[PDB]
């Protein structure tokens, strides 16, 4: 099936690779390279995970876990059941979310519309790289890395934050949320500017542009205008993962004490380090 | 080689735009700001002019008046020091009113009051702050949408502060006012609880939140995409579908399968974001109240 | 459980709110149809929402969607394979029939209104007070294509007046006519405007206005389709 207004843009073109070979639709999907690539790496990971499933006993969604080398393995292989499905996993994920990404990239050519989509993806697939890739091969073994679980991840993350006491006291983890708590603000807020100008009170007319900027104007005296809220947006969110993902790839290799202590620099600057009074005198 | 549209190549500027009149009284609108060339790299380069009515001035008021309680008590604290305040600002806390108290106002100022004082100046700044934002749509004509969606971030407040304070039958479960304290306090929360990761409404409160980043990233990235065919101008795509609109539709079903319509996605948006505070909100409000300890809550439930 | 009929019943929500969400997303496209514009069999578990009717401003009437649904346009393109799901060639120039990404949507053939009611989109020349701000002036410098070739000169910048936003470049070819260039497919560079999407021969073909002194929503379309056409049809020039 396609949308009342779809078939004008099903050309041929676009593809990185293979011509017109996978150049073609499965229902509303598009194929293409990728596409096939995708489900390869996808087919098999899953059936992987499946069969983790049957060397662990179970089935059940909420405890089918698969768990890295442990860490004596080090940076090697380990046995399937011993790490090794968790390695294999690992490269069909990143060979399934890199390839959805190329996939992206050729909708984004047969469409003629720019790339910023798939660039973006690329941010939340670095980060995912940064805790199952670049962290555990920066601390020198893969069982650094989180297990796919879906309460077992949960776990993964408790107790790694906890082995640096607070997680909170982490200065990059800081930023990190400010962007997600800020980018749900924007979020919010966008989506309700433009619905409120697109659903104004019964029986009026619809609001525009102007009605928008007004309102943020008359609001808090500024308004970043239509094309800014979602340069906005874009860069919040970015801005989110970025930080997130720097805050764990230096977590573990260049500060593995208690991150509240690595406050410490400011409070013993000499100008006021041994001044009397206040929390810290 | 190709542009990206994340920055202007070249801002123009024209007359100050001093927007829609509609219902709004102009005697409470300032006169324009500067324009800053700085954020017109960006997005729009003009500041002002704001609305400041009455309730407008009661907010700031209250929010300044809140806000110079905490630091002033956090002079107090560095005794009246500039160096010390400086060095130890994240460190100093205002703290709420000890257990022993309840939910009185007999505790002294230097243990509660001024806390006490300082919350009422916020709970005044805030909730006048909201009826500012419902007041300003409906004097230019437009549906309460902010109103509502703002209400669910005071949905997590007003239970971090007020409700669950009170059903909980002390001041002292409220939130501390201090940077590092109010962190210390949510992780020392979620240990009294048994680890908030076992809270239903916690777990869907964050799948909401990586949620907002994971649509607004799609979407942001998505209009500027776009924004060669004008989709930036989402109103009148809403209004009259353009070849924007499509392609942003189709690069999505497309990739997954289905896809939304230039007004729906911001439905999507509205409700992705207000979810996280909504969810999040019960999630507070039923720890301590009706559930002691999510892991043990989860056993059975 | 006080806790558990929360959590069961924020589910219960959820969903009803998914499939609200999903019927309101549907006001477009739908009812899907199949490659030969006839409606497709299945359409989905979702049901068409009841109808909503914007009122537009200046009395350019209303839109009710969901709502007959119609291209407007001929689509020169034609079936490659005698199944369904298959590429459908274009059976003329795709830049000049506006097809794939060149495409163009049949709007409005009326420009965009400022809330005030006055054009939204303008030359700068004709907007009082407005002026370049910061950054390179692109007036005055010459447009080159994809080809290396220069195929004109900026003349002038239309401006989004609610926005103060650049929007198109107004380029002059040889022979003295003008085209709106879109800003986000130029690349101002201190010596030149340079057009990727676009081989010098190929500016001539850019759509035109009516108005010289304002641009159509339908105009705008054809213009940007085309443009944004150009980096897959342009290829052999580029
Ligand atoms: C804490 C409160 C947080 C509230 C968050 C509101 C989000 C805003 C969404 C929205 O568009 O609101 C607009 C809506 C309309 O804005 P307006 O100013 O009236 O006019 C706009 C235009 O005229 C008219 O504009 P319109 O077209 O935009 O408004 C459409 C809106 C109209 O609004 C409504 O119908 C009411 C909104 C209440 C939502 C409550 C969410 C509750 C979550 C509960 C979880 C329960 C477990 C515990 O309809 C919906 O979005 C339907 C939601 C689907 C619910 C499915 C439930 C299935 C249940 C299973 C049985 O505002 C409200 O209706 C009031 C909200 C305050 C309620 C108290
Ligand atoms: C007790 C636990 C510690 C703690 C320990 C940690 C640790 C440890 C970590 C974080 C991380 C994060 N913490 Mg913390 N954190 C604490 C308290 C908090 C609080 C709070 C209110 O208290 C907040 C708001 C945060 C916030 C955050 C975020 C900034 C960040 C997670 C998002 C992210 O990076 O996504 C990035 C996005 C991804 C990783 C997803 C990648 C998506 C992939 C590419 C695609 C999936 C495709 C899929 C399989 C297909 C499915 C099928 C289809 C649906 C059909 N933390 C406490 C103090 N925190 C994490 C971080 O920085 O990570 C880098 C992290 O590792
Ligand atoms: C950077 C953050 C930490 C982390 C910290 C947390 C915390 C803390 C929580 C979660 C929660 C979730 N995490 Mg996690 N999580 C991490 C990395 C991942 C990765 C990955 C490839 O990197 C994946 C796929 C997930 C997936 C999930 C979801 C099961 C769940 C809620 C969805 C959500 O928030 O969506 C945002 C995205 C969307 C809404 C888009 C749709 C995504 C769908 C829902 C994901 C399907 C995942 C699927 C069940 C398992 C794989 C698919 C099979 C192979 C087919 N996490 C890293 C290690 N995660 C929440 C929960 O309830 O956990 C039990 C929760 O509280
Ligand atoms: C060790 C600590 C615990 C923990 C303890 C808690 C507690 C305790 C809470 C959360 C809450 C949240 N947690 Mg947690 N959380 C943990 C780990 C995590 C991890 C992770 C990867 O590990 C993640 C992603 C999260 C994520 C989240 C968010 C989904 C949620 C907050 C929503 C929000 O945006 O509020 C942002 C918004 C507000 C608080 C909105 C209120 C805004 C007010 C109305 C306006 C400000 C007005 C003011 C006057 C203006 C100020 C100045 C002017 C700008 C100038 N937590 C660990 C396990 N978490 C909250 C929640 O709802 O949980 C269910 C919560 O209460
Ligand atoms: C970079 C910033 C943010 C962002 C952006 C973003 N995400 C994106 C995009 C963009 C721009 C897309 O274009 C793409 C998309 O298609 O949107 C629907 C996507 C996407 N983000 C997704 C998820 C996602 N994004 C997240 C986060 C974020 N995405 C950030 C907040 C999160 C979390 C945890 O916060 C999740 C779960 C997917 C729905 C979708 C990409 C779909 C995809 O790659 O499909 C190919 C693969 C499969 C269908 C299956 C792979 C199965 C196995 C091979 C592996 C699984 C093993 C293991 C790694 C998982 C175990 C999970 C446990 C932890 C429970
Ligand atoms: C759905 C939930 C999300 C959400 C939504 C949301 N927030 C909202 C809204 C909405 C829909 C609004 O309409 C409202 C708004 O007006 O936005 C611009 C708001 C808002 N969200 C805010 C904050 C906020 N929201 C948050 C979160 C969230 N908001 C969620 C993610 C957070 C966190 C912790 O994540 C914060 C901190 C406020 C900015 C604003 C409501 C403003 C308000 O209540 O003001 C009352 C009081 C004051 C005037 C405060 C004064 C304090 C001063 C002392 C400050 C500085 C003084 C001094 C510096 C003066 C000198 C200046 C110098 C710098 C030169
Ligand atoms: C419409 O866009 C926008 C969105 O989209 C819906 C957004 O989500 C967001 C995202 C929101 C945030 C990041 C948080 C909220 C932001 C703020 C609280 C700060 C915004 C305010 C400014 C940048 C500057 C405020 C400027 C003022 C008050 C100047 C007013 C001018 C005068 C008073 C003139 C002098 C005249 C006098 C004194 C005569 C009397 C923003 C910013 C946005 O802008
Ligand atoms: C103005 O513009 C815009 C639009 O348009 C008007 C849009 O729609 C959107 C898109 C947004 C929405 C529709 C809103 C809802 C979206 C979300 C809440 C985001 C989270 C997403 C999901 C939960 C869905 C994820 C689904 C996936 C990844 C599909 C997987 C499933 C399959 C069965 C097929 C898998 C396979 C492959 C490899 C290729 C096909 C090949 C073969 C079968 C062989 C945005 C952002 C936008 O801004
Ligand atoms: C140096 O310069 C001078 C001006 C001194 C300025 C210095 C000021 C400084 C440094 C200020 C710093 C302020 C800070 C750090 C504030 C931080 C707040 C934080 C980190 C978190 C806030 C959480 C607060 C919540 C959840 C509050 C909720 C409040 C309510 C729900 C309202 C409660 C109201 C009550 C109890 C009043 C009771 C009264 C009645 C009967 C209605
Ligand atoms: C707009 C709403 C769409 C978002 C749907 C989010 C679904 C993620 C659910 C994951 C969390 C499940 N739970 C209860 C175990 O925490
Ligand atoms: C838990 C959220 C995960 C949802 C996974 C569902 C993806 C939906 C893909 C649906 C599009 C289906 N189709 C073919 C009929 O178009
Ligand atoms: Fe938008």
């Amino acid at each position: 099936a396609l949308l009342s207004f779809e078939r004008k843009y099903r050309v041929p073109g676009g593809t990185l690779v293979g011509g017109n070979l996978f150049d073609f639709w499965v229902g509303p999907f598009y194929v293409g390279f990728f596409g096939v690539a995708t489900f390869f790496f996808a087919a098999l990971g899953i059936i992987l995970i499946a069969w983790s499933a049957v060397l662990q006993g179970t089935w059940n969604p909420q405890l089918i876990s698969v768990y890295p080398p442990a860490l004596e393995y080090g940076l090697g292989g380990a046995p399937l059941a011993k790490g090794g499905l968790w390695q294999i996993i690992t490269i069909c994920a990143t060979g399934a979310f890199v390839s959805w990404a190329l996939r992206e990239v050729e909708i984004c050519r047969k469409l003629g519309i720019g790339y910023h989509i798939p660039f973006a993806f690329a941010f939340a697939i670095l980060a995912y790289l940064t805790l199952v890739l670049f962290r555990p091969v920066m601390m020198g073994a893969w069982g650094y890395a989180f297990p796919y679980g879906i309460w077992t991840h949960l776990d993964w993350v408790s107790n790694t934050g906890y082995t640096y006491g607070n997680f909170h006291y982490n200065p990059a983890h800081m930023i990190a949320i400010s962007f997600f708590f800020t980018n749900a603000l924007a979020l919010a807020l966008h989506g309700a500017l433009v619905l409120s100008a697109a659903n104004p009170e019964k029986g009026k007319e619809m609001r525009t542009p102007d009605h928008e900027n007004t309102f943020f104007r008359d609001l808090v005296g500024y308004s970043i205008g239509t094309l800014g809220i979602h340069r906005l947006g874009l860069l919040l969110s970015l801005s989110a993962v970025f930080f997130s993902a720097l805050c764990m790839i230096i977590t573990g290799t260049i500060w593995f004490d208690q991150w509240v202590d690595w406050w410490q620099w400011w409070v013993k600057l000499p100008w006021w380090a041994n001044i009397p009074g206040g929390i810290n005198g | 080689a190709e542009y990206q549209n994340i920055f202007s190549q070249v801002q123009v500027r024209g007359p100050a735009d001093l927007g829609m009149t509609e219902d709004v009284n102009l005697a409470n609108r300032s006169g324009v700001g500067p324009f800053s060339t700085l954020l017109g790299w960006f997005g729009n380069a003009q500041l002002g002019p704001i609305y400041l009515g009455s309730l407008g001035v009661l907010s700031l008021f209250s929010g300044l008046m809140w806000f110079f309680t905490i630091g002033i008590w956090f002079w107090y604290q560095a005794g009246w020091n500039p160096a010390v305040f400086l060095r130890d600002l994240f460190f100093f806390s205002l703290e709420p009113p000890a257990p022993e108290y309840g939910l009185s106002f007999a505790a002294p100022l230097k243990e509660g009051g001024l806390w006490l004082i300082a919350s009422f100046f916020m709970f005044v700044a805030v909730w006048s702050w909201w009826g500012r934002t419902y007041l300003r749509a409906q004097a230019l004509g437009m549906g309460k949408h902010t109103a509502w969606a703002f209400l669910s971030a005071i949905w997590l407040w007003m239970v971090l502060g007020f409700i669950r304070p009170i059903l909980m039958g002390s001041w002292s479960e409220a939130v501390p006012y201090g940077i590092f304290s109010h962190l210390d306090w949510t992780n020392n929360f979620s240990l009294v609880h048994g680890n908030l990761f076992y809270n239903p409404f916690h777990g869907l409160s964050i799948a909401f939140l990586y949620g907002s980043a994971l649509l607004f990233a799609m979407h942001g990235a998505t209009i500027l995409a776009v924004s060669r065919f004008g989709g930036e101008r989402e109103l009148e795509q809403i209004a009259d579908r353009g070849t924007a609109a499509e392609r942003a539709a189709l690069f999505w079903r497309w990739t997954m399968g289905f896809n939304a319509t230039m007004e729906g996605i911001h439905r999507w948006a509205i409700w992705m974001a207000v979810l996280v505070t909504l969810t999040g909100g019960i999630g507070i409000l039923l720890s301590g109240t009706v559930v002691d300890n999510w892991y043990v809550w989860g056993q059975n439930h | 459980d006080l806790a558990s009929l929360a959590i069961y019943s924020f589910w219960i929500f959820l969903a009803g709110l998914i499939y609200y969400l999903q019927t309101e997303n549907m006001r477009e496209g739908y009812p899907l149809e199949n490659e030969d514009g006839t409606p497709a069999a299945n359409q989905g578990p979702f049901p068409l929402p009841k109808p909503k009717t914007f009122i537009l401003p200046h009395g350019r009437g209303t839109l009710t969607v969901p709502g007959p649904e119609s291209e407007d346009r001929p689509i020169a393109l034609a079936r490659t394979a005698v199944s369904e799901g298959f590429p459908h060639a274009p059976t003329g120039d795709p830049m000049k029939d506006g097809v794939g990404p060149a495409s163009w949507v049949a709007r409005r053939d009326l420009p965009e209104l400022d809330g005030h009611g006055h054009n939204k989109i303008k030359p700068m020349k004709a907007a009082a007070g407005f002026h370049v701000s910061a950054g390179k002036n692109p007036i005055g410098l010459p447009v080159r294509g994809c080809d290396l070739e220069i195929a004109g000169k900026v003349v002038d910048i239309w401006v989004d007046i609610p926005e103060q936003m650049a929007h198109f470049l107004e380029v002059e070819l040889k022979d003295g006519s003008t085209r709106l260039l879109p800003m986000q497919m130029v690349k101002v560079q201190s010596n030149r405007v340079h057009v990727n999407a676009l081989s010098s021969d190929l500016f001539a073909g850019i759509p035109t206005i009516k108005s010289p002194t304002e641009v159509t929503l339908l105009e705008e379309d054809k213009i940007c389709g085309y443009v944004a056409g150009g980096l897959m049809y342009a290829a052999p020039k580029r």
